[PDB]
RNA sequence: AUGUGGAACGGGGUAUUGAGAUUCUUUGUUCCCAAGAUUUG
RNA sequence: UCGUCGCAAUGGUAAUUCAACUUAGUACGAGAGGAACCGUUGAUUCAGAUCAUUGGUAUUUGCGCGGAGCUAUCAUCUGCUGGAUAACGGCUGAACGCCUCUAAGCCAGAAUCCGUGCCAGAAAGCGACGAGG
RNA sequence: AUCAGACGAAAAGGUGUUAGUUCA
C-alpha cells in the first residue's frame, strides 16, 4: 500500500540517515528523495520538489530554518506518495584372486630401500 | 508424494532422520507429547497444498 | 564445475597446451591470485581472457602423499568459459586437477600426468 | 595477540604438561589411567594411506608429519585422595608406596648430595613398621573420597637423558568405584605401565605440554587437541619402525640417533602433525576430555612406511643397513 | 547407457567403458558405478580404479577389452591390484608412451583399435597386440574425440554427449554396451545405439 | 501445472481452520499484548491506527 | 659431596664436507674430590 | 625452614568461518528452481605454536657448502561444547463453564546468554605430603 | 514494578488493577 511504502521508506531513511545543520538536513532529503526514487523505478514532481527543497536548505541560517524546510519536503513527498561419505567401499572385494585370504592380504611393496612390489 | 519413515525419516525424502491411539493419565504429558510429533512434522520452504499431508492428532479423549 | 580445489604449485604466462591457436596464454587473472597444477584461470594468450587449466606447473607440486613434483614449464592448457577446453587438443602432461577441472581438457590432452 | 585466550601471554612455570581438565569417569567405565607421560623423540614424516570414505584419496597413500613420542613405562608409587568439598576438592590424605627410586627421591632434593637423601627413609620405615597405617590411610581414602589420583614417576633412566629427577606426575585412576581405584593403585604400587595399557593408538589423545622458551615469547603450557595415535611402538619392538609394507627390520630411531635426544629405546607413540614444547620434552599425553566421533578418529591408522632418515645431520637413506650394499665397498 | 557420473556426463571419460570390462575410475559416485554395474557392469567389470590417481582415468585408459594395455602413467600398485581385481584373461599391459593420455589418444574399438596419428606406432602395436584389434594411427586423441567400439558409435561430428566434439570422453562406448553420459542427445544416442546395432 | 497451479492444487493442512481458530480467540488479548509492548514509532502508529 | 660421580682432554661417533678435515658419545686418561662460605630454620 | 603433588577465589577467551565438488540436478517441484543431505578437498582473516624433516642458516671460521642447533607453515601442528533462553512457535489452562503459548506453569527455539574447554592463578589463597632442638 | 517507589519520549496504550459515582 502507499502508505505501507512510505512507513518502509520513512524507516530506512530513520535507519540509515549551521553549516553542518544545512548539509545534515540536505543528505536526509536527499536520501529520502534516492529512496523514492528508487522504489518507483521498482516521481518526477517528487524528485523535483526534493531538488527545489535542497537547494533552499542550501543557503539555510538557523536549526530550525532547516528542520521545517526537511519537514516541509517529507510532507510534501507524503502527499505525493498518497496522490554417503561414511559407507566404507574396500577394492579388495572386487578380486579375482584364487586365495581369499591372499586378496584381502596387502603385498610388501618396498623392503631395504628396494621395491618389492617393482622387482617381484 | 514422498512417505515419511517411521523415529520421524524420509519426511517429503528427507535424508535426515527424526525421532495412533496414545493412553495415558497425564493428559498435559499426553497432549504435549502430540504437540511434539505435530512439530517434528514441520514443513521448511514448502507450499501448504503441497504440505497438506502431516501429523495432526485426530482426536483426544479418556481411554 | 567438477572437483574440490586443493593446495598444490600455483604454477598456472601459462603456456596453452590446448590446441587453441596459442602456444602461451598469459594468466590474466584467476578464475574464482593464481590457480593451482589444474586449475582453470582467465588467460590472455601470450603466443600464438579465458580459462586455463594448468596441466603442466613449473613449480613442484606436492603429490597425495607430498611428493612435489615439478614440471617443465607452467603451462595452462587453454579452455573455453563454459568449461570445456577450448583447444582441439592439449598437449605435454595434464595434471590430474585439470581432469577434475575439465574431463574435455584431460580428454584433449595427449598425455595426461 | 588477537586472541586474548591465550592474552595475557605468560610463560608456564612447570616444565611437565598440566592436566588442568582429568576426563570424566564413571563406574561403568573400567578402572584405567587418563594419562601418560612421554618425551618429544621426533616428528618426521611417514607415508599411510588414508582409508576414509568419501576422501578425495580415498584410499590412496599419504605422507603425514607424524609425532614420534619416548614413552618409557610409567610407575606408580603413591595414591592422593581428593574429598568433594563445598570449598573445592581437597586432599584427604596421601598414601605413597613403600619404596622409592633414588631418581624419584631426588625430585624432592633441590641437590640430592646434600647430606643424607632422607625422602621417605622414615615414611619407607613407619610404612613397613606400621603396614595398619597404611590400611587406616587406604580406608579413609576409600570411606571419604570421590577422586583418586595416583603418584608417578618417570624412567629416565631408560630414557637418553641426563635429568636424573625423574618427573612425578599425579595421573588420575578413572573408572569403577574409590574403592576400586585404590585397590588397583595398591596392587600395582612400586610397579610399571606401558603406555600401550593406557592408550591402545585407536584412541584420540588430545597430548598437552609446554611451549619452548623462544628466548613473553613461548614457554607456555598448551592442550593440542584431534591428535590420534598411530602406532604406539615399544621399545623392545625392532619392527616398530617397520610397517607391513616396509616389513625390513628396522628400529623407530633413525639413523644418527635423534636430534638433540639421542636413540629411543623404550615404548614410543606414534602421532601425526606437531606439538608444543621442544625436543625430548616431558609431553602429558591424556585421554580426550571430548570422545569426538570425528571420521579421522572413525578411521583405524594404516602405516605405509617409517621414514628413518639421518636424525641431527642429513641421510638420504632409510637405515645404513640397506645403504652397505646399496653403496659400493667403502675404502674400509 | 545414457547415464552421468553423478552430474558429470563425460561417462568415458570417466569409464573406459570395454567389452570384457568398463576402465572405470576412482572418484566416481557409487550409485553411478552401481548404476554402470548395472548397465553393463556384469558383462563389463565397471571397477572404478583411479589410474595415476586420476578421476578421469578412463579417457587416458588404453585398455580394451581383450587387453588392459593402459598407459604405463597408471599407478603401479593399483595397476597390480587390478590385475587381482580383474581377470587374468584381459591382457593387462602397462602402455610406457610419452602420450600418458593413450586411452583419450587411441580410438580402441574392440574390433579395430584407432591410434592418434602422431601416437608412436610400437607403442600402438602393443596396445593393438593386447586388445586384440588393429590400431589405426589417426583431434590427435581419436579416442576421447570419437567413441569407439566393435558395437559401433558412429562417429564425432568433426556428436556424442549433448553434441561435445569429444564423443568418446562423453560417451562410453563398449563392445557389449554402448553407454554414454545422461547429457546426450536423444538422437544422438538412438544414432550410437543404431550403430551399436542396439 | 500452468496458470494458477498453485489455486488448482488448493481447489483439489485442514488443521490450519482449527489454529486459525485459536488465532481468532487469541486475536484479541494478542492485541492488548501488542499495543502495551510496543515501543517507539511502532507503538505511537499502532495507537493512531486503533 | 668419594662416586656405574660430574667435568676437561686423548679421542671416536653423528653428520658436515665431497681424497682429506672438523665437531653428541666414550668400560681411556686425568682433573675434580667428605666443594667452601652465606642464610635462616 | 626447605621442598613434593594438588585444589581454584578471580579474571580473560577464538577461531570467523565459507567455498566448491559430490551429497544434486537430490525429494519436492508440469518443469525450471531446489531441498534434506553427506563427506572430502581446500581457502578468507586472525591465535598459540613445535624448529623433527626441509629452505635459509653462517666464527663449526669446520670444510661455495656449511655441521650442532636456531628462525621460517619456507617443514609441520594448529584453534571446544552442553544447557538456559530472545523473538517466534506450541502443550497445559483459567481469567472470560468453552475458548485462549499465559495469567500460575512447562517445552521447542537466536549467530544471544550462561556454564564447559583453553590461558593464567590469590608476589599476603588454601590442602595432602617428605625432610629446629 | 523483569528500569518499582522512596527524588518530554507523558499523548496514549494497558486480556494491569484498587475503590467508588452515574445510568442501570
Amino acid at each position: 500500500d502507499v502508505n505501507t511504502f512510505l512507513d518502509v521508506v520513512l524507516s530506512r531513511t530513520q535507519r540509515k540517515t549551521i553549516s553542518r545543520i544545512r548539509g545534515f538536513y540536505g543528505r536526509k532529503v536527499k536520501f529520502t528523495q534516492d529512496t523514492i526514487t528508487e522504489k518507483l523505478d521498482s516521481k518526477h514532481l517528487v524528485e523535483n520538489v526534493a531538488r527545489d527543497y535542497i537547494r533552499l536548505l542550501k543557503y539555510g541560517d538557523s536549526l530550525y530554518r532547516c528542520k521545517q524546510l526537511k519537514r516541509a519536503a517529507l510532507g510534501r513527498m507524503a502527499t505525493i506518495i498518497k496522490r554417503a561419505g561414511v559407507y566404507n567401499v574396500e577394492l579388495r572385494d572386487k578380486y579375482i584372486l584364487q586365495d581369499p585370504s591372499w586378496k584381502y592380504d596387502r603385498m610388501p611393496e618396498l623392503l631395504d630401500g628396494k621395491n618389492v612390489a617393482d622387482f617381484v | 508424494h514422498f512417505p515419511i519413515n517411521i523415529e520421524i525419516r524420509n519426511f517429503l525424502g528427507e535424508r535426515i532422520t527424526r525421532v495412533i491411539i496414545l493412553e495415558g493419565n497425564s493428559l498435559e504429558n499426553v497432549s504435549q507429547s502430540a504437540a511434539n510429533i505435530k512439530q517434528i512434522c514441520n514443513v521448511r520452504n514448502k507450499d501448504i497444498r503441497k504440505f497438506l499431508d502431516g501429523i495432526y492428532v485426530s482426536e483426544r479423549g479418556n481411554i | 564445475a567438477s572437483g574440490t580445489k586443493y593446495r598444490m604449485t600455483l604454477g598456472l604466462i601459462m603456456n596453452c597446451a590446448d590446441n587453441s591457436g596459442a602456444k602461451n596464454l598469459y594468466i590474466v587473472s584467476v578464475f574464482g591470485p593464481a590457480a593451482s597444477c589444474g586449475d582453470m584461470v582467465l588467460a590472455t594468450v601470450k603466443k600464438g581472457i579465458m580459462p586455463a587449466i594448468v596441466v603442466r606447473q613449473r613449480k613442484a607440486w606436492r603429490r597425495k602423499d607430498g611428493v612435489y613434483l615439478y614440471f617443465e614449464d607452467n603451462a595452462g592448457v587453454i579452455v573455453n568459459p563454459k568449461g570445456e577446453m577450448k583447444g582441439s587438443a592439449i598437449t605435454g602432461p595434464v595434471a590430474k586437477e585439470c581432469a577434475d577441472l575439465w574431463p574435455r581438457i584431460a580428454s584433449n590432452a595427449g598425455t595426461v600426468v | 595477540h588477537g586472541s586474548l585466550g591465550f592474552l595475557p601471554r605468560k610463560r608456564a612455570s612447570r616444565q611437565r604438561g598440566k592436566v588442568k581438565a582429568f576426563p570424566k569417569d564413571d563406574a561403568s567405565k573400567p578402572v584405567h589411567l587418563t594419562a601418560f607421560l612421554g618425551y618429544k623423540a621426533g616428528m618426521t614424516h611417514i607415508v599411510r594411506d588414508l582409508d576414509r570414505p568419501g576422501s578425495k584419496m580415498h584410499k590412496r597413500e599419504i605422507l603425514e608429519a607424524v609425532t614420534v613420542i619416548e614413552t618409557p613405562p610409567m610407575v606408580v608409587v603413591g595414591v592422593v585422595g581428593y574429598v568433594e568439598t563445598p570449598r573445592g576438592l581437597r586432599s584427604l590424605t596421601t598414601v605413597w608406596a613403600e619404596h622409592l627410586s633414588e631418581e624419584v627421591k631426588r625430585r624432592f632434593y633441590k641437590n640430592w648430595f646434600k647430606s643424607k637423601k632422607k625422602a621417605f627413609t622414615k615414611y619407607a620405615k613407619k610404612y613397613a613398621e606400621s603396614t595398619q597405617s597404611i590400611n587406616r590411610e587406604l580406608e579413609r581414602i576409600k570411606k571419604y573420597c570421590s577422586v583418586v589420583r595416583v603418584l608417578a614417576h618417570t624412567q629416565i633412566r631408560k630414557t637418553p637423558l641426563a635429568q636424573k629427577k625423574a618427573h612425578l606426575m599425579e595421573i588420575q585412576v578413572n573408572g569403577g568405584s574409590v574403592a576400586d581405584k585404590v585397590e588397583w593403585a595398591r596392587e600395582h604400587f612400586e610397579k610399571t605401565v606401558d603406555i600401550k595399557s593406557t592408550f591402545e593408538q585407536n584412541e584420540m589423545i588430545d597430548v598437552i605440554g609446554v611451549t619452548r622458551g623462544k628466548g613473553n615469547a613461548g614457554y607456555m603450557h598448551r592442550t593440542q587437541l584431534n591428535s590420534k595415535i598411530y602406532r604406539i611402538g615399544a621399545g623392545d619392538d625392532a619392527k616398530n619402525a617397520s610397517t607391513d609394507f616396509d616389513a625390513t627390520e628396522k628400529r623407530i630411531t633413525p639413523m644418527g640417533g635423534f636430534v638433540r635426544y639421542g636413540v629411543v629405546e623404550n615404548d614410543f607413540v606414534m602421532l601425526n602433525g606437531a606439538t608444543p614444547g621442544p625436543v625430548k620434552r616431558v609431553l602429558t599425553l591424556r585421554k580426550s576430555l571430548l570422545t569426538h566421533t570425528s571420521r579421522k578418529a572413525l578411521e583405524p591408522v594404516s602405516l605405509k612406511w617409517i621414514d628413518t632418515a639421518s636424525k641431527f645431520g642429513h641421510g638420504r637413506f632409510q637405515t645404513p643397513a640397506e645403504a652397505k650394499q646399496f653403496l659400493g665397498t667403502l675404502k674400509k | 547407457l545414457r547415464a552421468q557420473f553423478e552430474n558429470s556426463n563425460e561417462i568415458g571419460v570417466f569409464s573406459n567403458l570395454t567389452n570384457s570390462y568398463a576402465l572405470v575410475a576412482l572418484g566416481g559416485s557409487e550409485n553411478f558405478y552401481s548404476v554402470f554395474e548395472a548397465e553393463l557392469g556384469d558383462v563389463v567389470p565397471v571397477v572404478h580404479t583411479t589410474i595415476g590417481g586420476t578421476r578421469i582415468i578412463g579417457r587416458l585408459t588404453c585398455g580394451n577389452r581383450k587387453g588392459l594395455l593402459v598407459p604405463s602413467s597408471t599407478t603401479d600398485n593399483e595397476l597390480q591390484h587390478l590385475r587381482n581385481s580383474l581377470p587374468d584373461p584381459v591382457k593387462i599391459q602397462r602402455v610406457d608412451e610419452r602420450l600418458s593420455a593413450l586411452g583419450n589418444i587411441v580410438a580402441c574399438n574392440d574390433y579395430v583399435a584407432l591410434v592418434h596419428p602422431d601416437i608412436e606406432r610400437e607403442t600402438e602395436e602393443i596396445i593393438a597386440d593386447v586388445l586384440d584389434v588393429e590400431v589405426f594411427r589417426q583431434n590427435v586423441l581419436t579416442g576421447s574425440y570419437c567413441a569407439l567400439s566393435n558395437q559401433g558409435a558412429l562417429v564425432h561430428p568433426r556428436t556424442i554427449n549433448r553434441g561435445s566434439d569429444v564423443i568418446g570422453a562423453g560417451l562410453v562406448v563398449n563392445d557389449w554396451c554402448a553407454f554414454a553420459g545422461l547429457d546426450t542427445t536423444a538422437t544422438e544416442l538412438a544414432v550410437c545405439e543404431s550403430i551399436f546395432k542396439l | 501445472p500452468q496458470n494458477e497451479y498453485i489455486e488448482e492444487s488448493i481447489r483439489k493442512r485442514f488443521d490450519h481452520e482449527e489454529r486459525k481458530r485459536k488465532k481468532a480467540a487469541r486475536e484479541a488479548h494478542d492485541a492488548s499484548l501488542y499495543a502495551q509492548k510496543t515501543r517507539g514509532i511502532k507503538a505511537k502508529l499502532y495507537q493512531e491506527k486503533r
